[PDB]
């Protein structure tokens, strides 16, 4: 077993703690100095482990008044080995991210502590930064609003606190620089990841895309808007609700053809008009206003699907954001164009040692073991969980559920107990807010649109008699500390309102109730016309829901609807599993290609003389131009060498240097040496003419511009191939092998294009 | 006459099929004949050796 | 060569081809391991007998798993609706269907082991199992179903850690292991050198014909109007929907031999008669009336199975369901009728090719006086060609994974 | 309905596998044993952080 090793090391840390207590301050900062000296001299980070953890415990007390328990030391040792410490939600997973961060921050290579959003990153960075800046290490905190100089000074600190989005985007913007000293990140060393399930399992379903803006279109967005707005919800389109997909019908296609003057909407001449009618249809009926975006000062701001926060830089792609902006009469902005792309799997798998801690990982041990080779270590709880965890209450309608949840928080407000209601949308939270305005209950609400007052809401949400309504914002890390006299009456009744897409997310909400041995009550109120049941519930049970009746004063007591609820949630888990797995293997293809190009682009950035790189590009393009003429199946003296002399004079040797008598039907090697010697003397003339240093800046600009433009075009061509791939599974093959073979052919055509562009731009200019 | 119209449509459809070229046909036939020859020789050698070993153990 | 040395040069590819050859050796030691409690018979003396099939562990082969798979695939098509919902739900339903195929094939291997044991007893005339009783027959039935279970686990092993699909490699191994005894009979016949050269050039010619028809796709163009397609096109690898010329596979021949040899089995289940003798003479496919009804059944079952496997209505609803459309064709019912017309013409060509392949060896045995255990090019030829090509393509995809060059070199 | 046809095909296949009870004297049954292969297995909104 591995657990008994961690208990033996935790007992060793207690033994050393026996001597570590009476050391004065300014004799512990010297202990960090001594640890760096011993780590430089001959030691590793394992031996120092025992001593280092004891040091942090003493430092922790003096800075914070919190002493680490023994299970926090077991979590620190399990995080140091590269494993996933599953400690229960509420059991202090922020001091156990202080022990191995200190131990692996001593060498100087730098530790990235990832969290889910910026409230938790700033929250952890202040307190743990007090602990670390006590001990003589630096702490940086990397946010979205920082300039590149402040980000470069944040990653130059010993410990960096950031979100996962900012780490991914700083990585992708490090490989779009023009100089080596514009990169912000250091070489990647050690990532501790708070809430590993949310980052590596949940939101690794989606990629990080960085896109610059192309030229604007506005005419067809407004035309497709004005068409789709008059379109008769059941007769001219069908909104599939199982997967949120909207299509026209035959009356809809006929009205689309008669409103635009075209004859067939499904030509190849009108792929653009059909694309605009499709995206205006999706933006009109499949996307609702306060659920998955907002309007904020004349702009559409999308609300994050996982965290429920405003993602104020991100925009919907494939022309959907402009269709939403045209839906509400806002100004339509320029179309994007993907520059760089990565996944959270392939980003967190370039990190040389990757750890993590979470509360709800034991469901996903096989996924943490297959993809990342990290094993979930389940760690004890130091105090038993006395959180009263009541079962669900299924109702028949949404208004019955909301009347019942308002009556529950009304009866809990009367005794002074704090309630935290938990929704997922920004409109159901204001629906229950207006259900609690009348009935006269003073509450607070933490939507996506109420992000500025979050700390003052969370500081008050555990006091005697405080009601909070909270979306996904306060459901993953929010630490509601109980007030005065509030533990005695069962502190922080958490009241759910729907079931989420996994068991881990609602186990996290119940975890907001619990909080290390303090009492708490959770309760989930459910409906049968929920979004989860409407989308994913099986078609068999709906007859029985008709059977149950209609008064909705009391919940359903049956095991049929409970089986339906759990089966629908397990279907959402299975769908997300499959989507995650196929995104993983298709970005494994694109990961091999991206690794090749990003490595070689970086080694043409910091190369002090890139003459040999450009010369190999000219030589490879030259031999491909030789073999593209003079075909080796054909016998010589028929090889149409006049076109070869024309092409070489147009592309390499200034229109006069090559004539047909110099080559005259040789074998390709000696004529290749002749053309290569004429190219190398023209290039050496240009090098001694231009200047040794200005030539390198010139051809660095040429090489980087060619690599960047052809790689953008390759990212977009690989996305269109990834669309057509399953149709290739119709003819009985598997489509992943077709994707790998087409991706390799397409990559090599791209690189031949890069070499041809660089050769003709260096030798004809 | 629908049947001769149908066979005219069948020959037009056979024009639209993407048949393999000459190079892929000789490469594939080399792979098929080489795999059958190798596995035939491999299974003959396996059968002879295992039968002789079984006869040696009796 | 170059590509074979390329396979040997890489360590991962050579590791998995060596693992595949090891598990094929493991499968091939089992063809000599006899069934216990049968061994005391004329099987050590039979040299009218089996002589091809003989006997062993894995006498079933993987044929219970083939029958289980084709039966549950025909049951998915609106016959047991539970299987339809399991297919429509996703990958968890695919695991449910795979475990159903495993328990279905244990059931089927059991009852076919009973059938084949009593049938080889009756072919031998009784005197092949000493003490013919319930306990020994149940023992050898559990033994043959254990053989099928070990072969299916072996196939899963060699598809997880070896070259290609496992069941296809094991079926191909059975066919090409049957080859050298046929070569032995062909040699021990010799009746000239010109007969061998003409029949071998005809064998290589029909191998080229099978490569030609098996690797031909009618590629319907598909236009997805859910992404911009803006200012980054080349035009080479556009999205398409490939239909094969032979979509059905080789399963038309299993339905045709079932419908051909079931009435002689019924008529011999009854016993000898005059109309029984007429049926047994009529439904032999070495005769022109039987061969005509064999060819008609192959064509009819090729049409039925090509419309089961491609399913134009379900693929048109599947194309409307996510964006795509054929350029020109309105994506509801008109896409279904367009791809149905393409399927009618393409399946006519593929069905005629299948019928000419399946009755080729009786023409070869008549017009080329081979020993009649040869069957040079039945559907064994199609299985051999298919498995050899897809194992080669899987190894080629691993090679192109290892070839990423870069512009610097 | 096509259900009857599907059922008929399944029953015929079952009869063929379990009708190995009389082997002549089989000139088709061993052929049937070695000559068939397995069938082939049957067939939201993306975002982008605009910076550069
Ligand atoms: N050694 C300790 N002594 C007392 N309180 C502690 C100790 N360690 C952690 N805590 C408290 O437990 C609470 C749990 O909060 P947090 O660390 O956010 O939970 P988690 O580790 O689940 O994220 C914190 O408020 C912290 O004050
Ligand atoms: F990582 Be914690 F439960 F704030």
């Amino acid at each position: 077993r591995t657990l008994n090793r961690y208990e033996k090391i935790a007992n060793d840390i207690d033994a050393i703690r026996g001597d570590y207590e009476n050391l004065s301050d300014d004799a512990l900062k010297h202990k960090t100095i001594e640890f760096k000296e011993r780590l430089e001299k001959g030691a590793t980070t394992d031996d120092l482990l025992v001593e280092a953890f004891a040091v942090v415990r003493e430092a922790s007390r003096r800075v914070t008044g919190m002493f680490p328990f023994k299970v926090q030391l077991m979590g620190g040792v399990a995080l140091h080995d590269g494993n996933i410490a599953e400690m229960k939600t509420g059991e202090g997973k922020t001091l156990t991210s202080t022990l191995p961060v200190y131990l692996n921050a001593l060498t100087g290579k730098g530790v990235h502590v990832v969290t889910v959003n910026e409230y938790l990153a700033s929250r952890d960075a202040e307190q743990m930064g007090k602990i670390f800046e006590f001990l003589g290490l630096t702490v940086g905190l990397n946010l979205n609003s920082m300039s590149k100089d402040e980000k470069r000074e944040a990653y130059a600190a010993d410990i960096t606190y950031s979100t996962n989005n900012e780490l991914g985007f700083d990585y992708l913007r490090d490989n779009m620089v023009l100089y080596k000293e514009q990169m912000v990140q250091r070489p990647l060393h050690f990532a501790v990841i708070d809430e590993v399930d949310s980052i590596l399992i949940d939101e690794a379903r989606t990629p990080l895309i960085i896109s610059g803006q192309a030229a604007k279109s506005t005419k067809l967005y407004v035309q497709a808007n004005a068409f789709v707005r008059t379109l008769k919800a059941e007769k001219d389109y069908t909104y599939d609700i199982k997967t949120k997909a909207v299509q026209l019908t035959e009356e809809g296609m006929t009205k689309a053809e008669k409103a635009f003057g075209i004859d067939n909407l499904f030509d190849v001449k009108h792929v653009a008009l059909n694309h605009h009618i499709n995206q205006a249809l999706k933006a009109h009926v499949a996307m609702q206003k306060d659920v998955d975006y907002v309007v904020e000062d004349g702009q559409v701001v999308i609300v994050d699907s996982f965290t429920g926060r405003l993602m104020k830089g991100r925009r919907y792609s494939e022309g959907l954001h402009q269709a939403i902006e045209a839906k509400e009469g806002l100004e339509i902005q320029n179309e994007s164009m993907t520059l760089a792309t990565i996944t959270f799997q392939n980003y967190f798998r370039m990190y040389e040692k990757l750890a993590g801690m979470t509360g709800t990982a034991k469901t996903e041990e096989e996924e943490f073991r297959n993809i990342y080779n990290m094993q979930v270590v389940t760690i004890p709880t130091n105090r038993p969980v006395v959180r009263d965890d009541r079962p669900d209450l299924i109702y028949r309608t949404m208004e019955g559920k909301f009347k019942a949840v308002a009556e529950d928080v009304a009866q809990r407000y009367m005794t002074g107990q704090p309630v935290l209601v938990g929704t997922v949308a920004v409109e159901t939270s204001e629906l229950i807010s207006k259900l609690l305005k009348n009935k006269g209950i003073p509450h607070q609400v933490l939507n996506a649109k109420n992000h500025e007052r979050e700390a003052q809401i969370i500081e008050e949400a555990g006091q005697k008699g405080a009601v909070t309504i909270a979306t996904n914002m306060a459901g993953r890390g929010t630490d509601i500390k109980l007030g005065e006299g509030v533990k005695e009456l069962g502190g922080l009744a958490v009241v759910g309102t729907e079931r989420h897409e996994s068991r881990r997310i609602d186990n996290q909400l119940r975890g907001r109730s619990g909080r290390q041995g303090d009492p708490g009550i959770t309760q989930f109120y459910l409906s049968m016309e929920d979004e989860l049941m409407r989308r994913f519930g099986a078609e068999r049970t709906m007859a029985m829901l008709d059977r149950f009746g209609m008064d909705d004063s009391t919940p359903i007591q049956s095991k049929m609807v409970s089986r339906a609820v759990e089966s629908s949630q397990k279907r959402v888990e299975g769908n997300n599993f499959d989507s995650r797995k196929q995104l993983l293997q298709y970005d494994d293809v694109l990961r091999q290609q991206r690794e090749v190009i990003y490595k070689q682009r970086f080694e043409v950035i910091d190369s002090e003389n890139l003459r040999e790189i450009v010369e190999n590009m000219i030589k490879s393009s030259l031999e491909r131009a030789i073999a593209a003429y003079t075909p080796r199946e054909e016998l010589p003296e028929e090889w149409k060498l006049d076109g070869l002399v024309d092409l070489i004079n147009t592309t390499y040797l200034d229109e006069g240097a090559l004539e047909k008598s110099d080559i005259f039907g040789k074998e390709p090697d000696e004529m290749l040496e002749l053309i290569m010697d004429r190219i190398i003397t023209k290039y050496n003339e240009k090098e001694e003419q231009f200047g040794k240093e200005q030539m390198r800046e010139f051809e660095k600009v040429i090489v980087l511009r060619a690599v960047d433009s052809k790689w953008m075009d390759h990212i977009d061509a690989m996305d269109q191939l990834r669309q057509g791939i399953h149709l290739r599974a119709y003819a009985q093959t598997n489509p992943l092998r077709e994707y790998q073979m087409e991706g390799f052919a397409m990559f090599e055509h791209m690189i031949e294009s890069i070499e041809d562009e660089v050769a003709k731009f260096v030798m004809k200019a | 006459q629908r049947v001769t119209n149908f066979f005219k449509e069948v020959v037009r459809e056979l024009k639209k099929v993407s048949w393999p070229n000459r190079k892929e046909l000789v490469n594939y036939t080399a792979v098929v004949l080489a795999t059958v020859a190798f596995f035939t020789v491999f299974f003959a050698v396996i059968d002879l050796g295992i039968s002789q070993l079984i006869r040696l153990v009796f | 060569f170059r590509t074979i040395s390329n396979f040997m040069r890489v360590s991962d590819i050579r590791n998995k081809i060596i693992f595949t050859l090891l598990m094929l050796i493991v499968f091939r030691i089992g063809t000599f391991i006899p069934v216990p409690s049968v061994n005391t018979d004329v099987l050590k003396l039979q040299d009218c007998g089996g002589a091809l099939q003989n006997f062993s562990i894995f006498a079933m082969g993987v044929m219970p798993y083939i029958t289980a798979s084709i039966i549950v695939q025909l049951l998915q098509m609106d016959v047991v609706p539970k299987f339809a919902e399991w297919s429509k739900q996703g990958e968890m339903g695919r695991r449910k269907l795979a475990q159903f195929t495993r328990y279905f094939t244990i059931v089927l291997g059991f009852i076919q082991a009973l059938g084949m044991s009593y049938g080889f007893n009756n072919l031998a005339g009784g005197m092949l199992i000493q003490n013919p009783g319930i306990g020994t027959y149940l023992l050898i039935a559990v033994v043959l179903t254990a053989g099928t279970a070990f072969l299916m686990w072996l196939g899963e092993q060699i598809t997880a850690k070896g070259v290609g699909n496992g069941i296809s490699i094991i079926i191909f191994a059975g066919i090409v292991s049957g080859i050298p005894t046929i070569l032995n009979q062909i040699y021990a016949q010799t009746l000239n050198i010109v007969r061998l050269l003409l029949v071998a050039l005809a064998v290589v010619a029909v191998i080229v014909g099978v490569i030609y028809i098996q690797q031909a796709f009618r590629k319907i163009p598909i236009q997805y109007a859910k992404r911009l397609e803006g200012r980054n096109p080349v035009g080479g690898h556009s999205t398409h929907l490939p239909l094969k010329v032979n979509p059905a596979g080789v399963i038309p021949v299993i339905f045709a031999v079932s419908f051909l040899i079931a009435p002689p089995t019924i008529a011999s289940f009854f016993g000898t008669n005059d109309v029984t003798l007429w049926i047994r003479r009529t439904f032999d496919y070495t005769h022109p009336v039987g061969m005509t009804i064999y060819v008609v059944l192959i064509i009819a079952f090729t049409y039925f199975y090509a419309f089961v496997q491609v399913n134009p209505e379900q693929m048109a609803d599947n194309l409307k369901k996510q964006g795509g459309y054929i350029p020109g064709i309105r994506p509801g019912k008109n896409t279904q009728e367009y791809v149905t017309r393409i399927l009618y013409r393409l399946t006519l060509v593929g069905s005629l090719f299948l019928a000419f392949i399946a009755v080729l060896p009786v023409f070869f045995v008549n017009f080329a006086n081979l020993p009649p255990s040869a069957q040079i090019g039945g559907t064994s030829l199609l299985i051999v060609v298919g498995v050899a090509l897809e194992t080669m393509k899987q190894l080629e995809s691993q090679l192109v994974k290892r070839h990423y060059r870069g512009f610097i070199k | 309905a096509k259900k009857t046809i599907l059922f008929l095909l399944t029953v015929l296949t079952t009869v063929l596998v379990s009708g190995w009870v009389v082997l002549g004297c089989g000139v088709v049954i061993l052929k049937t044993l070695h000559m068939f292969e397995v069938p082939f297995l049957l067939v939201d909104s993306p975002h982008s952080y605009h910076s550069g």
